[PDB]
């Protein structure tokens, strides 16, 4: 989009246009007709494209090749990004454009200040606002070309320094002859020149002066006094008030004195007679000749054997080491690094000084720096160019953390290391190493700085071969007290000794004296804010004394910085151990607060406004409020904030108070963009790069941070507040180390700098930091918002608040209504009164999942909002009578009870109801009812304001014969209606709830219950695993709902407008919890719970759900594959438990259904009741014993008893003719198929055989039981249509003829028949007939699993598919598989059998989604684009040739879904592992609920016996004379007797498997 | 063998003895890993010649079917799916699966499908080796006179 | 399980009871009343763990995850990091380290015992045997500085073999009244040590 390019590039411009226009006629001719086939039928359409591709290809190399040229031209350009040099060269004629990319070319120079008519530019100016005005002004007329004025900047700004340099020091001569020193004239020297020029030029005076003293005892004591008289003078002159800018050009100078004064002390001690000595050559030394006529290599820096030229770049003002003597060992080591060719490498624990001492070094070589963050996204292009930016350049590297690098990664550079390094001993002696397989030019001036902290995070180490390029220094104690000192005398106080003296061993007390805590900091940053806020608030003291020199309280000052830094850190227990540290280190200690009521009154109102409780300090909300004080204190004198706590200590309120209230001050907005962290992935949150070409995107914090900087509509002004509404972890909170550090800046990999602004301050709300690093807690400011600063109280008044304003449905009725159930449920919230005490007693309590008190509190108050709500609809009701006072006060107040109840004890089991129950009626004076009995839970609150038993709500209902065992069908009992009642409340306000109890408990047919009650919400299943990703939330929304536009943003609403879509999510806490304590899913969830909405990641655009609520069930965290949720989670989310039914509920809820079903054979009607009571205790002793700890598929739900009485009712509906033996035998047969196949070792299935036999003889006595019960048990329905038992040997014959035809059509492979394969063959067969049956098959390899389930197949009319697993099967192959079967399952409306192994799974997803596929019966998300459409046609196709006409979409998807369930049949082949079985119930609950499991197992000792038997049977085996021997080894049990010579060998062969197996 | 046979051979001895023994009948040498390994089976199946394939550590399922010995009797003729396309199964055709590492673990579903021969080294035949090496180092006239009457003997006995 | 549960009922024979002792001017007072404070809260945690451990091994409880993954890593025979609270050398067996948590709640017994009666001066103490003895130190420093109305930063320490410290060994060096020898001893017990703060 640029005019210059069509100048500049002729050619090219010509070439661009041609293809342009053949690429214009090509896409009209394809819009012409979009069919894929027309577009493959246009001639030569393949050859007019690879011809266009070339041309493309042949153009992007020309222009990469003529770019590459531009930044040979110009080095410094290699930092500059495609897209903006090219509009840097498309604006060469105007230049309002470049000044905003200096602060990537330059360390300081912020801009640079111009002629008006702009053709020449007359000086630079720093990001301060100092300026250098050049000796010769550089014209951009007479260099026209950008590389060579740009190179005539660089030289004239060299030379303009050297020359500022040379007459700084011949100024500075006289003030170091001088033995007085006249403050006028050395204010006004200071004023003159520029700060590094006044400090170089106290350094070249100084090494001058000992150098001439040292070459003259007496002059270095001389020398000495001089240094003493200046630092004098210094002191002098700060002390009084001066402008900002010579304040720290004077605090920099007298660092810099001072440690000059040290050195020249330490070398007095000492005898030091020649200038030869270590003890001065291991110093800083600075030389400076007149003569030399090359300005550039005026100076010389030198160190012990290391010479060096100064950088003579501008650096602006920086801030000024404090020469400890561990940076000087420090700076002796880096410079023998550098002079060796090796690059330096510090390391040590976070906050020793490692990477602001590299910095400060490089200011003090007067060598460009550049910081990096390095962090595991770094890609080797990208660090290969960043490597050859420093190197064209001379920017010292300062590569920070170095140690999370991917070490594979690290190997990889270390290469580029060794290859630089080699260039630079090459150039100590058209010096070239190559880069990237490109040669490119070396600066000399080139230093890489790593700066790695061992064992922080459990990082990667270094490979040995990296580590020899680096010359390792460890710095870990550095002196605090001398740090202190020095800064104190720098920023002015007359005891600074004294109050360093004083301050240090307090922070080493107070390091060890406290409680230890995670989020505790006493290191240098800690010390080093306390000093600056003790020099802020000593400027302040001073203007307010003034506005009215003299002596200021200065450890008063010092105690006040040091309490508003510390006390927000501290928890409610250490205040008083500081305090007591602070007395006794300070005797005369006093202490200041208050001074804050515009602030304080402005909080006030906000509060008042927002529906808040106000504290004024001793009041109800004291402890909140000062905290959010405490805040803006630490907001205001700080950069990175975070506010730890338990969930729930008002955090999130206090910084939104605190922002409003900040905005009615000052006037200026306060925009706050809430991100949740791991609600996205890392490279979402922070950017991607592309691998294939090296094009850069942005994350959602990157994002926002760009938008703020680039501040298109007016962003700068207003104040930007960002927050990081998560858990932190130091994955993702170690890229802002360097953003929360002092360096105020974010690193990219592909070398783009992003600085921060001051309006931007960078906050976390978390709940506790036990899993961030050292590294990250020691650069922010804490504030601890500790349990009991938010009371129950303050919760109350809120609520009451929000109840009396702020109506429901948003003067009005619902208003009068919600104020008088106010006041009438007042008494009740305020101080003790009820609620706390049933709270507190709650807490006492235990429950299935974590209890806080928020959850339960939001648990009341939404049940009050409905009982308004009930009120409200009975108004209405009777409109000629509307609510009378006191009924409506007998009514509230048995809500009131009745909701706290199913608040507190929601969660817990029936005893533990009662026990709450009985402690309320204890505890409080309210009507109750009168049973000794009967719990408070069994009772309902009537319209009426009475008391109205469930029991006489429950009917005894009998359902109809037609539906049994239907899914939707359920009996009502206590329990059922109990919950129903409580989910339609949840679900009347739209909220969130959680269903957690043992699996096949019912919560989903209750959960169902209750929305086929409502006709206004649909619900769409979801099924969660253990590898679950919120993209299955992402693709859900995107099939089931739209995103349209709207003025306030965008939202999300379902397609069917004037509903509400509900989701339900089956194992809610079953995803994984990563290595830090969190699950992406359940913050994802949170997040949009809280705010309402998440961050669409396609463009960072936050989104707000308009129609959408959520339910979920779950097994109790205490199962082997659940864990526990968060707080911040459950906080919003209701628990309800449902339990098993148990006998004296089971009884009945069995009973109508064997009653119902019982009706087609009018005689057997007297057998229901003890059949029922006989299958109770059958489901109740294979509870007991056989337990999930024996092995993870042992779960026994009423879902058995269902699939019973469904087997039972699909067996006898022709029979029509029934005795007592026989129906023994079918109920028989029907436990058998339910509770032995999934047993593994035989003695647990005799048992349970066993067990059939004493419960039919102790329930139905004087029965024929030989009859009833025989040993083969089996039915079929292949001899006859009627589904009658058969004989087990007509079977056998049958199923050999079946197996003699089968041979022919399918597989010529010869089985065997025995009667273990007779079961297996009758088991799937049973397991096939009935609609959406899934098997699970486990047993060794080679026992015939899929080829029995092939036959099966064949003989039922079921097309078998096979996967076809072959090599490099992906997911996209996968998808397509699944796609072609489940469109010939649903669309042809066929009989498919799948067919798939645990060795054909390769991958998570394809686990996933035959997750998905096993339970919803549909996949979402996998059909797509056009390829949707061509499903939608065949569908309605299908449709057509069935016979019923549909329309629309989403009516032939659910046909569609329904014909998939009847249809598709899915069986698993498996191994027995331990560890496969439970790693399989974990990543997956489909195979293990939804699937039938079936144990084959390996073969018995029978079977083989079996087998060999028949196998053998074909030649002469019978010996005659055979003698049985009197050992007779006995392997296979009931042997013949006595046994023949093919007995015996068969036996043998059956040992010699045996004995294969020990 | 009845199910075609794995062989670990760590010396290399074993394939040099299938080439030799198998040489009148033409074996295409081939591995897992190539690219012309599908298209090698193909050959093998339609031509009706043994093939050896090495490094069975990247097995691939594609040669399940044929290890299982699933056949469509189509009349006389003998038909075999595999993959996505079906392949007159000569009754000629053997394949071997070599091995160079004894130290491999396999899945049950391989393990079951084929017979294992491991090419272990021993105390008699390390003992004959080494002997044999040191009569060649040390006494050529007689190692080779050796050599030489074995040969003859073991013929003489081919003459009885 | 049998031998597991025969070994659990074996160790928490030495592990019965420790009291919680709250706002006094003394450093000491409250240093040992944290201290005491922490210990019974660990000590209760443990007592809890075996409790639960001992029932799902014999008795009618289900095993949970968090009890499933104690019985694991017990009968695997290392220290849960749930216990390891104070500092461990090197990850020491759990035989061990159950000897060194009953030493330290004996010591802590007798803590509270002398507290429950200034006299907590003239008790003597083992430094091994407490959780953070950095903080003990300067607690005692503290209570000097109290007494005397002196300056915390000049405040050095004369070592004697008016504070008792026990359990102090050296390494390869012998005392004898206060003069160092070395020895071939590989290392020695110093009896009592006096801690002066001068
Ligand atoms: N000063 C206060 N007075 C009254 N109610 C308050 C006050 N501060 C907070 N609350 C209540 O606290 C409830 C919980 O929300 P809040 O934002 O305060 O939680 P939080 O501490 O940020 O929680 P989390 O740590 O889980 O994010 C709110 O519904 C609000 O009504
Ligand atoms: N000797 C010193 N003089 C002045 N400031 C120091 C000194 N040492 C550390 N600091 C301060 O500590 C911080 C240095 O961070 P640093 O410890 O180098 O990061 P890292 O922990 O990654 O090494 C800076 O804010 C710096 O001002
Ligand atoms: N009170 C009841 N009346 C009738 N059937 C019940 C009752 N309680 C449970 N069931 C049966 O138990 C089964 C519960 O299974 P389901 O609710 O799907 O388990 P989950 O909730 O774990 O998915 C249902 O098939 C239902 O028929
Ligand atoms: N009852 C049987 N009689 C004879 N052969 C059998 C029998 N069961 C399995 N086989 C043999 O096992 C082979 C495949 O076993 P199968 O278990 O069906 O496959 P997989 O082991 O992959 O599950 C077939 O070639 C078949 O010859
Ligand atoms: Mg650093
Ligand atoms: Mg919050």
């Amino acid at each position: 989009g640029s005019a210059d390019i069509k100048h500049l590039l002729p050619v090219e411009t010509q070439r661009f246009q041609s293809i342009s226009t053949e690429f214009l006629a090509l896409m009209k001719k394809v819009s012409k007709s979009p069919l894929v086939m027309d577009v493959l039928n246009i001639q030569g359409v393949q050859r007019s494209l690879e011809r266009l591709a070339d041309l493309l290809g042949k153009i992007q190399k020309a222009l990469g090749e003529y770019l590459e040229r531009e930044r040979s031209s110009f080095p410094r350009f290699y930092f500059v990004g495609d897209e903006d040099l090219l509009e840097i060269i498309g604006n060469s004629k105007n230049v309002a454009k470049l000044q905003k990319h200096f602060k990537k070319m330059f360390a300081g120079v912020s801009s640079i200040i111009l002629n008006e008519d702009n053709s020449v530019v007359l000086g630079i100016s720093s990001r301060e606002g100092e300026e250098v005005m050049f000796k010769t002004p550089v014209s951009i007329t007479e260099h026209p070309k950008i590389n060579e004025w740009l190179t005539l900047v660089e030289k004239e700004m060299r030379v303009t320094l050297a020359k500022l340099l040379a007459e700084s020091v011949t100024e500075v001569e006289i003030f170091g002859k001088a033995t007085s020193i006249d403050p006028n004239t050395y204010i006004t020297w200071i004023d003159k020149y520029q700060a590094q020029l006044v400090v170089l030029s106290a350094q070249i005076a100084w090494s001058e002066n000992v150098e001439t003293a040292l070459s003259s005892a007496a002059p270095l004591h001389s020398v000495l006094s001089n240094v003493e008289v200046t630092l004098n003078v210094l002191a002098d002159s700060v002390l009084m008030e001066q402008p900002p800018l010579r304040r720290r050009k004077l605090e920099h100078l007298i660092t810099e004195l001072v440690h000059q004064r040290d050195v020249t002390r330490s070398l007095i001690k000492s005898k030091i007679d020649n200038a030869k000595s270590f003890e001065w050559l291991s110093q800083m030394r600075f030389y400076f000749d007149p003569k030399q006529t090359d300005v550039l290599q005026q100076l010389s820096i030198q160190m012990a054997n290391a010479k060096f030229n100064y950088g003579f770049e501008y650096l602006g003002v920086q801030d000024k080491l404090v020469q400890t003597p561990l940076t000087d060992r420090c700076y002796l080591t880096m410079t023998q690094a550098l002079e060796a060719r090796l690059g330096g490498s510090p390391f040590g624990p976070a906050g020793t000084g490692k990477t602001e001492s590299v910095k400060a070094l490089g200011h003090q070589l007067g060598r460009f720096v550049l910081v990096f963050n390095c962090d595991e996204t770094f890609d080797f292009q990208a660090m290969g160019r960043i490597f050859v930016g420093l190197c064209q350049v001379g920017a010292w590297g300062c590569f920070d953390e170095f140690n999370r690098l991917e070490e594979r990664m690290l190997s990889a550079v270390s290469q580029q290391v060794q290859c630089i390094q080699e260039a630079l001993r090459e150039h100590s002696n058209p010096i070239t190493c190559e880069l990237l397989n490109k040669q490119v030019k070396v600066s000399p001036d080139m230093a890489i700085f790593i700066t790695m902290n061992p064992g922080y995070a459990g990082r990667s180490n270094l490979p040995d071969n990296l580590k020899k390029l680096f010359r390792s220094l460890a710095m870990t104690k550095p002196d605090r007290q001398l740090i202190a000192q020095v800064m104190l005398y720098s920023q002015g106080f007359r005891t600074a000794e004294v109050l360093a003296n004083k301050i240090v061993p307090f922070f080493k007390l107070c390091d060890e004296q406290l409680s230890s805590q995670s989020h505790y900091d006493f290191g240098l940053r800690a010390l080093k804010s306390v000093l600056v806020s003790a020099g802020n608030v000593k400027r302040e003291r001073i203007q307010k004394i003034k506005r009215e020199a003299e002596n200021l309280p200065e450890q008063e000052i010092l105690i006040q910085s040091v309490c508003e830094t510390m006390v927000p850190k501290l928890v409610a227990e250490d205040i008083p151990l500081l305090f007591s540290l602070l007395s006794d280190v300070f005797p005369g200690v006093q202490y200041h607060r208050g001074e804050m009521t515009a602030l304080r009154e402005e909080l006030k109102k906000v509060c008042q406004e927002m529906y808040l409780t106000y504290g004024d300090g001793e009041e109800v909300g004291g402890m909140w409020v000062e905290k959010v004080l405490q805040l803006y204190q630490i907001t205001q004198i700080n950069h990175g904030l975070m506010m730890v706590g338990p969930s729930g200590s008002g955090k999130s309120m206090a910084w939104r108070v605190l922002l409003k209230a900040l905005e009615r001050l000052e006037g200026v907005e306060g925009v706050a963009h809430i991100i949740d962290p791991k609600a996205i992935s890392k490279d979402h949150l922070y950017g991607t790069l592309d691998p294939n070409t090296r094009e850069w995107t942005d994350g959602l914090f990157t994002h926002v941070l760009r938008k703020i900087i680039d501040s298109v509509r007016g962003e700068l002004q207003k104040r930007q507040w960002i927050v990081f509404d998560g858990d932190v972890d130091p994955e993702w909170v170690e890229n802002l180390n360097s953003v929360l550090d002092d360096n105020k800046l974010l690193t990219l990999p592909n070398g783009e700098r992003l600085s921060l602004p001051p309006n931007v301050r960078i906050m976390f709300e978390v709940q506790d930091l036990k899993y961030a690093t050292l590294a990250t807690v020691s650069r922010c400011g804490m504030v601890w918002f500790s349990e009991d600063v938010l009371s129950t109280d303050m919760i109350f008044n809120n609520f009451l608040a929000r109840l009396r304003s702020i109506p429901l449905d948003e003067a009005s009725p619902m208003l009068q209504i919600q104020r008088d159930a106010a006041t009438i449920m007042q008494p009740y919230f305020t101080s003790n009164g009820l609620v706390t005490k049933a709270l507190e007693h709650a807490f006492q309590l235990e429950h299935i999942m974590d209890l806080t008190r928020l959850r339960c509190l939001g648990s009341l108050f939404s049940m009050l909002h409905q009982a308004c709500r009930n009120v409200a609809q009975y108004n209405a009701n009777h409109p000629d009578f509307p609510m009378q006072i006191e009924q409506l006060e007998r009514y509230i107040q048995r809500y009131l009870v009745y909701a706290i109840l199913w608040s507190l004890s929601g969660d817990s089991r029936l005893k533990m109801r009662a026990e709450l129950g009985e402690y309320i009626r204890r505890i409080t004076t309210v009507p109750l009812p009168t049973a000794p009995n009967i719990p408070i839970i069994d009772y309902e609150v009537s319209i009426s304001g009475e008391w109205s038993p469930w029991q006489a709500k429950v009917p005894q209902i009998e359902v109809e014969t037609h539906k049994v065992a239907a899914p939707d069908v359920v009996v009502p009992t206590l329990d059922t209606v109990r919950h129903e009642a409580l989910l339609y409340t949840w679900l009347a306000e739209h909220k969130p709830l959680v269903l957690c109890g043992p699996p096949g408990s019912g919560k989903t047919m209750t959960l169902f219950s209750a929305l086929r009650a409502l006709p206004d919400m649909e619900v769409v299943g979801l099924n969660f695993s253990s590898a679950t990703t919120p993209e299955l939330l992402l693709k859900t929304f995107d099939h089931y709902c739209e995103y349209r536009r709207t003025p306030n943003g965008v939202v999300l609403a379902p397609v069917q407008l004037g509903k509400w879509l509900v989701l339900f999510c089956d194992e809610i806490n079953l995803p994984d919890m990563d290595k830090y304590g969190t699950q992406r899913v359940i913050s994802f969830i949170r997040q949009m719970v809280e705010h309402g909405g998440f961050y669409r990641t396609s463009d960072q655009t936050w989104v707000k759900l308009e129609r959408i609520q959520f339910v979920g069930a779950c097994n109790p965290p205490t199962d082997p594959g659940r864990k526990p949720l968060s707080h911040r989670f459950l906080r919003h989310v209701p628990v309800v438990y449902v339990d098993y039914p148990g006998p004296a509920s089971l009884t009945q809820i069995y009973g109508t259904f064997n009653r119902a079903m019982l009706r087609l054979i009018p005689s057997l009607r007297t057998y229901a009741e003890p059949l029922t009571a006989a299958m109770v205790e059958f489901y109740t002793m294979s509870q007991e014993r056989f337990t999930q700890d024996t092995q993870p598929h042992y779960i026994y739900s009423p879902r058995e008893m269902t699939r019973w009485v469904r087997g039972i009712f699909e067996a006898l509906r022709p029979l029509e003719t029934l005795p007592v033996e026989g129906l023994i035998r079918i109920w028989a047969h029907e436990a058998l198929r339910l509770f032995q196949d999934r047993l593994v070792e035989d003695e647990e299935r005799r048992w349970t055989d066993e067990n059939i036999d004493t419960v039919a003889l102790k329930h139905f006595p004087n029965i024929d039981r030989e009859k009833a019960m025989s040993r083969p048990i089996l039915y079929s329905n292949w001899l006859s249509k009627d589904y009658i038992p058969v004989d087990q040997e007509e079977l056998r014959d049958y199923v050999k003829a079946r197996l003699k035809v089968f041979y022919e059509e399918e597989l010529d492979v010869p089985l065997v028949l025995f009667n273990e394969v007779l079961d297996h063959v009758l088991r799937i067969d049973r397991i096939f007939r009935q609609p959406q049956g899934h098997l699970l098959l486990i047993g060794v390899s080679g026992a015939g699993k899929t080829t029995l389930s092939r036959f099966v197949a064949w003989m039922n009319g079921l097309s078998v598919y096979q996967i076809k697993v072959h090599r490099k099967y992906t997911g996209e192959d996968f998808d397509e598989d699944l796609r072609t079967v489940l469109r010939r399952s649903g669309c042809k409306n066929e009989k498919i059998a799948f067919i798939m192994d645990e060795s054909n799974v390769l991958d998570s997803g394809f686990l996933e989604r035959m997750n998905t596929l096993l339970a919803n019966g549909e996949v979402p998300g996998l059909f797509e684009g056009d390829e949707y459409a061509t499903l939608m046609t065949q569908c309605k196709e299908g449709a057509q040739k069935e016979g019923l006409m549909l329309d629309s979409h989403e009516e032939l998807y659910k046909w569609f879904t329904s014909q998939v369930i009847r249809n598709l049949h899915v069986v698993f082949t498996m191994n027995p592992s331990s560890e496969g079985l439970k790693d399989r119930a974990a990543t997956s609950p489909a195979l293990f609920n939804r699937c039938v499991l079936n144990w084959f197992g390996d073969w018995s000792t029978e079977a083989l016996y079996q087998v060999g038997k028949e196998f053998t049977s074909k030649m002469d085996l019978e010996k005659p004379n055979y003698i049985v021997p009197d050992y007779m080894p006995v392997v296979y049990d009931k042997l013949p007797q006595p046994p023949s010579h093919r007995e015996a060998i068969v036996n043998s062969c059956v040992f010699v498997h045996q004995t294969l197996h020990q | 063998f009845n199910r075609y046979p794995l062989i670990i051979d760590p010396s290399g001895q074993a394939t040099e003895f299938i080439m030799n023994e198998y040489k009148d009948r033409k074996i295409t040498r081939t591995s897992f890993l190539d690219d012309a390994f599908r298209k090698n089976l193909e050959s093998a199946l339609r031509f009706g010649n043994p093939l050896l394939v090495q490094d069975v550590e990247s097995y691939d399922p594609v040669l399940n079917p044929v290890l299982n010995r699933e056949v469509r009797r189509t009349g006389g003729r003998v038909l075999i799916t595999l993959g996505d396309q079906d392949i007159d199964l000569s009754p000629s055709f053997v394949i071997f699966l070599s091995t160079r590492d004894p130290t491999v673990e396999f899945p049950p579903d391989l393990c079951s499908r084929v017979t294992f021969v491991n090419f272990t080294v021993t105390r008699s035949s390390l003992q004959s080796q080494c002997l044999n090496e040191v009569l060649k180092a040390e006494r050529p006239d007689v190692d080779e006179k050796r050599s030489d009457l074995l040969k003859l003997q073991g013929e003489f006995q081919l003459r009885l | 399980h049998t031998t597991a549960s025969n070994w659990l009922h074996l160790i928490p024979q030495t592990l019965s009871h420790l009291k919680r002792t709250e706002n006094i001017k003394d450093p000491l007072f409250r240093f040992f009343e944290r201290e005491v404070k922490m210990g019974a809260k660990l000590l209760q945690d443990v007592r809890q763990d075996l409790a639960d451990v001992v029932q799902v091994c014999e008795g009618k409880k289900k095993q949970t995850n968090y009890l499933r993954t104690l019985i694991n890593e017990l009968v695997k025979g290392i220290l849960p990091r749930s216990w390891s609270h104070y500092t461990v050398p090197a990850g020491m067996t759990v035989i061990q380290w159950v000897s060194d948590f009953s030493e330290r709640i004996k010591q802590l017994q007798n803590i509270s015992l002398a507290a429950a009666s200034k006299e907590l001066k003239n008790i003597h103490v083992c430094l091994g045997g407490l959780f953070v003895p950095e903080a003990y130190i300067t607690a005692t420093r503290q209570y000097v500085a109290q007494a005397n109305s002196w300056s915390l930063e000049e405040l050095c320490l004369e070592v004697n073999v008016s504070f008792g410290v026990t359990g102090l060994k050296l390494q390869g060096a012998t005392c004898n009244n206060n003069k160092l020898s070395l020895s071939n001893a590989i290392s020695t017990a110093l009896p009592l040590t006096q801690l002066r703060w001068v």
